[PDB]
RNA sequence: UGUUGUCGGCCGCGCCGGCGGCCAAAGCCCGGGGGCUCCGCGCCCCCGGCAGCCGUCGUCGGCACGGCCGGGCGCGCCGAAAGGCGUGCCCCUCGGGGCACUGCGCCAACGGGCUCCCCAUCCGACCCGUCUUGAAACACGGACCA
RNA sequence: GGAUGAACCGGAAGCCGGGUUACGGUGCCCAACUGCGCGCUAACCUAGAACCCACAAAGGGUGUUGGUCGAUUAAGACAGCA
RNA sequence: GCGCUGAAGCGCGCGACCCACACCCGGCCAUCUGGGCGCCCCGAUGAGUAGGAGGGCGCGGCGGCCAUGCAA
């Protein structure tokens, strides 16, 4: 692809890498068909020839202008945005993030523990498969 | 473009052989133990069964056997599990080639 | 204390760690080569 | 980043479907080299970029050279898709050495499906094709257009490409309706699911 | 190192903005430095005379 | 660096207090420096040799500093160690090898009709309470004279003061039994109760003389 | 901003000299670059170009940066210009869309590069001319972002922007 | 005789933090003026207070690992352990800090070589000797050995 | 290191061991990136310091990109049709 | 070489890596610095044809010393 390239306002973006370690953007201003600047409500802002960061599904509702207090006010309205964000399209990483955090004891347990249950479920299940059957 | 999924990969990183077990009479085939030196996260070890470990038989460097052999095995199962791992090499290494660090 | 340098004599320097910027070129052009106080005290510790 | 198609302990089998044959034919060459047993399937079905005249030139300079100069014996030349990808992977390993030749001999390049391997082929790590011709960026050659202007193996190979995939289509269709009803009664057997106390801290672990 | 520096800021006023912002470069005085040199031979000594 | 720095900040300083307790006493420490020692006989030789003294005991001090530290990185206790999960109560096992962390070789007796011990890369292992000074070595596979019993009995004590703990702590008892499956180990939570030792640790001392020398082995 | 692209290096100056009645008088030519690495080596090829003197006849009083001068924010550079193909040096004056000082030297290396051939030996420019957006004058990307910022158009091409995934 | 834990030295590694350099400053909130665009938005610039934090030089501060090689410390008491327990000075005058004050001696655990072949890898360009500026040499000399 | 290669590059070597590098290189063969930001090319140009060894000229090219200057424009252009 | 093409080409920047016998580091061989008691030690440089200069190995018979031999 060439993609998605521009200029605009309320279009979440998420990152295909740099510094930060971070990290998700929406771009505030628009400053040629390459360089754009892109900002977050707790994130750094950066001017950056970004092909190749990528702009996600989900948008949030602000107009074209933003400096940093307009931004913030857009944030708070939105919000809702980052949840669609923990989960989804682009977006992802709380639910994985989720999945990083347990190798670990307490962590080990409630595992073994979800997997007791996951068979009585697929006991249940089959049960269910076999009245069905025949 | 890529299209970051991803997974992560990176070169690292660094290990040491903790000796190399070559044995028959004739049911056994041969073993190898290896230590890194903290890296594979106890996720990144689980997640993947599957290191490859590619070792540079590089001059090391009084004059070395210099050759284009690079050695790259794969790391089978752990044994240590939080730390050291069981490895196995299919050419079979150089001599006595315990030792030398281990890398990806 | 230009004579107190008679040191004793040379001072045998470690290949620096991690490398050179390419060594046919200057100081202009990112390369090595010439006067340049900043790098140089770079250089010396990784010249270790 | 992680190569997620490349290591199986052993698996291995590989979709060509508008892959890039260089690019397939690379990695294929390395899990050959540590000893894995490669079947490539859909030979047929597999992509090189570039403009078709100048791909059908590079070809039929070997064409004008499988004439001549004559023992007989080899400079040999295959005219079909699977054994294209075959002369590839006989250039991509070190082709003088016994280490090397017995990783050649651990491939296999089928064409459409072998009698069936119904485990699913699996792509690699970016090495399909839609964009690598970009959009646009000129033309493309699939192997399957290549091997009809040089020959059978081809034709067959694309005749039982045809059947393989017009039955497993209908088996594809059925077994999918089959499957969605599967489905259904496991969504609502989730929805309902029982209980908890440790068990619902898990699906807070999506 | 901070004093020799350290009078250039101090009577000055002329150096920092309008420098920024401008070109050509001042007129007024300069602070002198010194200053002695290490060597390291990083070419060896094939094809050189 | 920031150990380091403390070291030097005499030089000696408790080492400039040392000789003063000497000096304290009365008029002393160059004549006794002198005037010792022993000698005369002897058979033979040269007399090149040797040890006990003074190199020997930095030695043991040097060998002592990882091992506190292994533990704090690490965490936990040290040897020896039981049976969390399996049955309910039922026996101990001390921590004699590494093959690796996680290949381990846990322990007993054996003289008369005897007792296995196990090497694993797991089965069933967390540690208790006590601290000896080994990371995680003695072995081959040695113990034995009322030992069967004492060190199951000395495991019933710890049990008991286990079961207890893990009553009160765990997510139960289930996956109190998947962290004993683990056996590498580690990292996580460590310290729970099991208040005091004084005997769990004389016992633990004793199963590694036993697992040492020079019992039932000599020819 | 992360690693340079060419911050522009105010050096006041000398030229510092003899016993006669005359010194050499002031100077800045301000140039851009990396530190001083870059300054030492360009005034030599200032020195070589404007004046004639020595290496020696240059001396250098200081130095002062620019710090983040547009922080972020924008000009379209009209760059007065100087590339080495098939021959010598060829005038070009190239006004482009950007970001910053930072990106200007690299958009002109990039298209001194490409668009015109330049390889390696070759110095910079001659300046670097700030401009008004209305104004900006000669051709395709600026012309376009220049209507960019009117706006209807930070608005277009959204029209793109979120019409990839898909509204 | 073989192995494994370690104390000491050497080098490598990644990460975190502070201060000064660019009189510090992006900055933001407050307050005042100008310009462009004169279709108005929006853009810009400058000045004071002020959350704020930045990319780079220099420097210092904190940790954790590996590889290789080898085996300064005590001399009364308590304290498993590490550690403190003699006294004077001074800064801070808080926690504490540095500074000063005889001689002598000198580790743990456990129970092989070589020949030919095959596979990997390189020399590889024979060797070898000679001739030659240059030898594998399609330059010369040898069947092989005693 | 340069496919091979007396004299190009790195480099001047006792033997060994380990570490880091130089030149040069990082898709596979082949250790190590299918590295980042940007831009040009679609001819398989093209994977090339140097070499008897790697050719390509005078001259031409509305291919394509890019820079600039003059004039003409809603006091309606350029072209086409009428 | 396989052979790529929004690159595995090209150019402008850039990050991380790889890679010698080099350079460092450890241990050791000559000469020389020298040192110290026929012997020990500290550090540096230390490819090689023609070739000079010097120490040593082996052959055969002779002499003085000193043995070995029914299994040389």
């Amino acid at each position: 692809m060439p993609f998605k390239r521009f200029v605009e306002i309320g279009r979440v973006a998420l990152v295909n890498y740099g510094k930060d370690y971070g990290r998700l953007v929406v771009i505030v201003d628009v400053v040629d068909q390459n360089r754009a600047l892109v900002d977050a409500p707790d994130m750094v802002r950066c001017q950056i020839n970004f092909k190749r960061l990528s702009l996600t599904d989900i948008k949030i509702d602000i107009k074209r202008v933003p400096k940093k207090t307009t931004l913030i006010k857009a944030m708070e309205e939105a919000d809702v945005k980052n949840k669609w964000e923990n989960s989804s399209w682009g977006k992802k990483l709380i639910v994985q993030k989720r999945r990083a955090s347990l190798n670990d004891f307490d962590r080990f347990k409630v595992m073994l523990a979800k997997i007791k249950r996951g068979g009585a479920i697929r006991q249940e299940l089959a049960k269910l498969k076999k009245t069905a059957a025949a | 473009m890529k299209g970051r999924q991803g997974q992560r990969v990176r070169l690292y990183v660094r290990g040491t052989i903790l000796g190399y077990k070559r044995s028959k009479s004739n049911q056994y085939e041969n073993t190898s133990l290896l230590q890194i030196e903290g890296v594979n996260t106890k996720e990144e070890v689980g997640w993947y069964a599957g290191k490859r470990i590619a070792y540079v038989y590089k001059a090391k460097t009084k004059s070395n056997d210099s050759t284009i052999r690079c050695i790259w095995g794969k790391v089978t199962r752990p044994h240590g599990n939080s730390g050291v791992v069981r490895a196995k090499f299919r050419s079979n290494l150089p001599p006595t080639s315990m030792g030398k660090k281990v890398r990806v | 204390f230009k004579e107190a340098n008679n040191f004793l004599w040379p001072f045998k320097l470690k290949a620096p760690l991690g490398g050179l910027k390419k060594k046919r070129n200057h100081y202009v052009e990112g390369g090595d080569a010439g006067n340049r106080e900043n790098y140089i005290n770079q250089l010396v510790r990784r010249m270790n | 980043m992680v190569s997620g198609s490349g290591v199986c302990a052993k698996r291995v089998v590989v979709d060509a479907r508008h892959h890039m044959l260089g690019r397939l034919a690379s990695i294929v060459a390395k899990e050959l080299l540590n000893g894995q047993r490669v079947v490539v399937v859909r030979c047929e079905e597999i992509c090189m970029s570039g403009g078709l005249v100048r791909q059908k030139m590079k070809y039929l300079r070997f064409l004008r050279k499988r004439m001549n100069t004559k023992p007989s014996h080899g400079p040999i030349h295959f005219r079909a898709p699977a054994k294209i990808l075959w002369r590839t992977i006989r250039g991509m390993i070190p082709h003088k050495t016994a280490r090397g030749e017995a990783a050649l001999a651990r491939l296999k390049a089928y064409e459409g499906v072998p009698p069936p391997y119904d485990r699913t082929k699996r792509m690699v790590i970016p090495d399909a094709l839609k964009v690598l011709r970009l959009q646009p960026g000129h033309r493309y050659c699939l192997l399957g257009q290549l091997s009809k202007e040089v020959g059978w193996n081809y034709a067959d190979t694309i005749r039982e490409l045809e059947e393989k995939r017009k039955e497993k289509a209908k088996v594809s269709y059925d077994r999918r309706k089959q499957l969605a009803k599967l489905r259904v009664k496991a969504e609502k057997a989730a929805e309902e699911k029982l209980g908890t106390q440790l068990e619902i801290l898990a699906p807070i672990k999506y | 190192a901070e004093q020799y520096a350290g009078e250039y800021e101090a009577q000055d006023k002329e150096l920092v903005q309008l420098k920024r912002e401008a070109r050509m470069k001042g007129g007024f005085y300069v602070s002198p430095e010194a200053k002695p040199l290490f060597v390291v031979r990083i070419r060896g000594i094939n094809a050189m005379h | 660096m920031a150990p380091t720095s403390k070291m030097a900040l005499g030089i000696k300083r408790a080492s400039r207090s040392h000789t003063y307790h000497r000096r304290g006493l009365w008029a002393i420490k160059a004549k006794h420096g002198g005037a010792l020692p022993k000698a005369e006989k002897p058979a033979a030789i040269a007399e090149p040799k040797f040890y006990p003294a003074d190199d020997v005991k930095p030695r043991t001090v040097s060998t002592r500093k990882p091992h506190p530290t292994k533990l704090r990185s690490t965490i936990t206790p040290g040897t020896v160690l039981i049976l969390l999960a399996g049955r309910y109560m039922g026996k101990r096992v001390v921590f004699l090898k590494q093959l690796q962390s996680g290949l381990l070789l846990i322990t007993g007796p054996f003289k008369i009709n005897g007792v296995p011990i196990r090497r694993v890369n797991q089965a069933y292992v967390i540690a208790t309470s006590t601290k000896v000074d080994i990371s995680k070595v003695n072995v081959q596979k040695f113990d034995d004279k009322y030992f069967a019993r004492e060190k199951k009995t000395r495991a019933k004590k710890t049990e008991g003061e286990l079961f207890e703990s893990d009553k009160e702590a765990t997510k139960n008892l289930p996956d109190f039994k998947k962290d004993d499956q683990k056996v590498i180990d580690a990292e996580l939570i460590k310290a729970i109760d099991a208040v005091p030792d004084l005997k769990n640790y004389l016992g633990a001392r004793f199963s590694l003389r036993d697992g040492d020398k020079p019992h039932e082995m000599t020819f | 901003m992360g690693a340079f692209r060419f911050h522009q290096y105010q050096v006041v100056g000398r030229g510092l000299p003899t016993p006669t009645d005359e010194h050499p008088k002031i100077y800045r030519m301000k140039l851009w670059a990396t530190n001083e690495v870059r300054a030492k080596s360009k005034f030599w090829y200032f020195l070589r170009k404007l004046k004639k003197v020595k290496k020696s006849n240059g001396q250098i009083l200081a130095i002062n940066e620019i710090f983040e001068k547009n922080p972020t924010t924008i000009k379209n550079y009209g760059i007065w210009l100087r590339y080495q193909s098939r021959t010598g040096y060829h005038n070009m004056y190239k006004e482009y869309r950007d970001t910053t000082l930072n990106g200007a030297v690299e958009q002109m290396y990039t298209e001194m590069a490409s668009r015109h051939r330049v390889r390696f030996p070759c110095i910079q420019i001659i300046k670097t001319a700030t401009v008004h957006f209305k104004l900006c004058k000669r051709d395709n990307t600026k012309q376009f972002h220049k209507s960019d910022i009117k706006f209807p158009l930070v608005y277009r091409k959204v029209r793109p922007p979120t019409r990839k995934l898909k509204t």
